RNA sequence: GUCUACGGCCAUACCACCCUGAACGCGCCCGAUCUCGUCUGAUCUCGGAAGCUAAGCAGGGUCGGGCCUGGUUAGUACUUGGAUGGGAGACCGCCUGGGAAUACCGGGUGCUGUAGGCUU
RNA sequence: ACCUGUCAAACGGUAACGCAGGUGUCCUAAGGCGAGCUCAGGGAGGACAGAAACCUCCCGUGGAGCAGAAGGGCAAAAGCU
RNA sequence: UUAGAGGUCUUGGGGCAUCUCAACCUAUUCUCAAACUUUAAAUGGGUAAGAAGCCCGGCUCGCUGGCGUGGAGCCGGGCG
RNA sequence: GGCCGCCCCUCCCACGGCGCGACCGCUCCGGGGCGGACUGUCCCCAGUGCGCCCCGGGCGUCGUCGCGCCGUCGGGUCCC
């Protein structure tokens, strides 16, 4: 069998990007995370502090602590057969905003906002979204120039 | 200093926009150039 | 074709498992009133009919009283699927009409020097055969000891729940697992 | 170029022996549990997606107008309180979809066929088709339909299949 | 049109060499009494204001290297799903969907935030 | 009983007396903090001096070092004083 | 890890003023990697797709603090 | 009573086609005068783009606006 050590296999998911090490940038230090926030957890093998475990690494959770320099993260972990929330606490460094919750809550201001244009107006709009509808019907205009003839081409043995 | 710190801003003065640095040099003037230099180097090649 | 079947039969009581020709007769009764009638309240007494002893838990006195002293209670009818009990931490009984299956002697003296009205399930199917003016009220279900030794487990970290000792003393399950200085304590 | 069509008809076409675990649960969301079952299925990116998954397992294509009215009239049952209850009469649609408009076998077509709102409801309504072997047989249960065989997306051609089985 | 102090993103910003730099500034520069530190006032620290844009720094240039971006490579390589397809095998073709990477060929060569100056 | 890379099929997990290896220690500093420096290597020079002594300038993205194996990480660093 | 080519400081060698080889450098070229990589799929894994939401008004704090600061908590109201 | 059945007609709308103008945006295969850079034909030379500046041409999916004309088992409880 192989090993239980907590860094095993972690050869490229912990090393830095190419032509990316060297000093942390310091925006990464000033972005500011509120309890009940979404993180994305990405651990950077330059701050071996507070360090993620390999299997939360890709994961996403929420804010439930915030520290001098680090997050406690509600993290879903599957664990042969069930999923159950883990505590783990995270450096900074290891985390950033994930941007899936922006849009939504950009999405839950435009629709408000249509809510009250459309009262206003008197009107109805729509607000849910719907899947990819058929292609409607049109008209393709040839132009005077007719289609290209293709063919298969002959078989030549290349080198 | 402790009975006026109050900083009085210079005032801006409207002038009248003159460049002292060079441009940069466009596509067609960057491809003209090769264009006269290759051809002074088969004209004085020919030439001696 | 293509379904399951370990989920098809619903587990569920549909008559009571006494043979209590009395209580039999209550099924009957409100058997019919359930079916002809559009009440819930009819509905929920046939359920706690067929209901377990553990199912039906005793109702302290002292209980019936907090609970139907809530504002808009008054003049309304207290429901018990169950035994009334007397609680002697009471010393004040007000006036109350009760129906239950069961009191026992001294809280029935208490409810009636007091007053109060005790009725069966026929004759609140006589008075109010919808269920209109009346607290439909339950005993602590969980307010039993075999619930203090139920869930996670006593010698996982965080569990607060009893263990099965066979008598309770310094040399019955203390050391091991139960102190940082015999072995661990989680 | 006419509209691409909205409406399709899904008929499963494979037991249930030896299933891959996607497939079984797609198979369930289309209400197809059983072999030569059919169903009507409004086509989006979604639901596209969703019966590629299921390409060899399923014979559709694009119902026409009498495709529509011999399955709904000739077998054609709804979902009255979780029982399969024969359409023989108008009361059944209009006490379960009146509220919406239909409450007769005409509106419950033309909600089917011009599918438009309620489609949901009206499609949900309808027990699944439980349709009969294909008389005359069929060409190649294993194979798609543009190699000689009988699955996949058969875009017209299904009215001929339904012919056959209905 | 530019600079300075502090920065953000960290080469479209780097590297090599050439040209130009008004005014403020930034420097090079002069000196060692004090503060401070050295084998050495070279560096560091301090006190300056005779000279100079030679250097740093800024802008531009190069059929420049690199970097960024796009074509091509190419519906190629690979790949989800399918068949009582082929082939002795090695492997290959088709149906249903996804779909790259060199060489090669083009275009570009910092944007910007706060505060304070010059272009009078 | 443990650790590194791979196996391992780009989340995690994954076997064989599979492959390549390491461990039962070592350190009052090689723990902690601050300051100041830049390493391997190469080119060109300088009395004895030469392929290798020490001095000086230049180039140097780390190609050195960070005690133990390996992987990751690191430059007015985590390296040296 | 294969082969030619163009230059030269050569603590290099050989045949003989030397001249060819070897060495080094530069620009190319053939072939490769489970324990190599700038690049990089398909199929994967995580999260989200609202009433436990959104938007107004007020109160509490011993935490934080240039500040009417910030953060959290609590009490009302409106919006399907 | 209404509609459809054949003839001058009649209005609006939809789809398609054909032209005519106006407006807007990109472009030069373009012209004319104002400043910067480029060339081993550089003083008499020869080019290269850039700002205002109005004429000329093209494209815009065949842009927007209207105007006409042609087609429809077209639509208007089959318009009047």
């Amino acid at each position: 069998t192989n090993t239980k050590g907590k860094r095993r296999g972690t050869r490229y998911m912990f090393s830095r990007p190419f032509r990316k090490h060297g000093v942390v940038p310091l925006a990464t230090y000033m972005r500011i995370y509120k309890k009940g926030d979404i993180v994305d957890i990405k651990g950077m093998g330059t701050v071996q502090k507070g360090m993620p475990h390999k299997c939360y690494h890709g994961k996403t959770g929420r804010v439930y602590n915030v520290t001098q320099h680090a997050v406690g993260i509600i993290v879903n972990k599957q664990v042969k057969g069930k999923i159950l929330a883990k505590r783990i606490n995270v450096r900074i460094e290891h985390i950033k905003h994930s941007k899936s919750r922006d849009s939504f809550l950009k999405r839950v201001k435009e629709n408000d906002q249509k809510k009250k244009e459309a009262k206003e107006k008197g009107t109805w709009v729509q607000l849910k979204r719907q899947p990819a509808p058929p292609r409607e019907a049109h008209f393709v205009r040839t132009n005077g120039k007719e289609p290209e003839l293709l063919e298969p081409i002959p078989y030549e043995f290349m080198a | 200093i402790r009975e006026n710190p109050v900083y009085e801003k210079k005032p801006k003065r409207e002038v009248k926009k003159k460049r002292w640095n060079r441009p940069k040099m466009s596509l067609a003037q960057k491809k003209d150039r090769v264009a006269q230099k290759k051809a002074s180097f088969l004209r004085a090649q020919e030439r001696a | 074709v293509d379904i399951r079947h370990n989920k098809d039969r619903k587990v569920r009581r549909k008559e009571p498992k006494s043979q209590d020709i009395y209580l039999r007769l209550l099924v009957k009764l409100y058997r019919f009133l359930a079916r002809r009638t559009n009440s819930t309240f009819n509905q929920v007494v046939l359920k706690r009919l067929f209901m377990s002893r553990t199912n039906r838990p005793p109702l302290s006195l002292s209980r019936m009283i907090r609970k139907m002293k809530l504002p808009g209670r008054e003049n309304k009818t207290a429901v018990v699927v169950g035994t009334v009990t007397d609680d002697v931490r009471i010393l004040e009984v007000p006036k109350l009409k009760v129906c239950a299956l069961r009191v026992s002697s001294r809280a029935r003296s208490r409810i009636l020097k007091a007053g109060g009205k005790i009725l069966t399930f026929d004759q609140l199917a006589l008075e109010s055969p919808k269920g209109r003016g009346t607290v439909l009220l339950s005993g602590p279900r969980k307010g039993r000891e075999v619930y203090r030794h139920f869930g996670k487990a006593p010698g996982t970290p965080h569990s607060h729940t009893k263990p099965y000792v066979r008598s309770k003393g310094r040399k019955f399950e203390r050391a091991r697992g139960r102190r940082a200085s015999r072995g661990y304590k989680n | 170029v006419p509209a691409e069509p909205k409406l399709a008809f899904v008929i499963r076409i494979r037991g249930i022996n030896g299933v891959s675990p996607k497939v079984r649960k797609v198979l369930q969301l289309l209400r197809l549990r059983q072999i030569f079952n059919g169903t009507f299925v409004k086509l989006n990116k979604a639901s596209i997606n969703m019966l590629r998954i299921v390409e060899p397992y399923i014979a559709w294509g694009y119902p026409n107008l009498k495709s529509v009215n011999e399955l709904i009239y000739k077998r054609g049952y709804g979902k009255i309180n979780k029982k399969r209850i024969a359409l023989t009469d108008n009361s059944l649609i209009a006490r379960s979809l009146g509220k919406f408009g239909i409450i007769c076998m005409e509106d419950l077509i033309h909600e089917i066929y011009t599918v438009g709102k309620r489609f949901k409801e009206a499609n949900n309504f309808l027990w699944p088709f439980k349709l009969s072997s294909p008389r005359g047989g069929m060409k190649k249960k294993t194979t798609h339909f543009v190699e000689g065989g009988d699955a996949g997306n058969r875009e017209d051609q299904i009215n001929r299949l339904i012919r056959r089985m209905n």
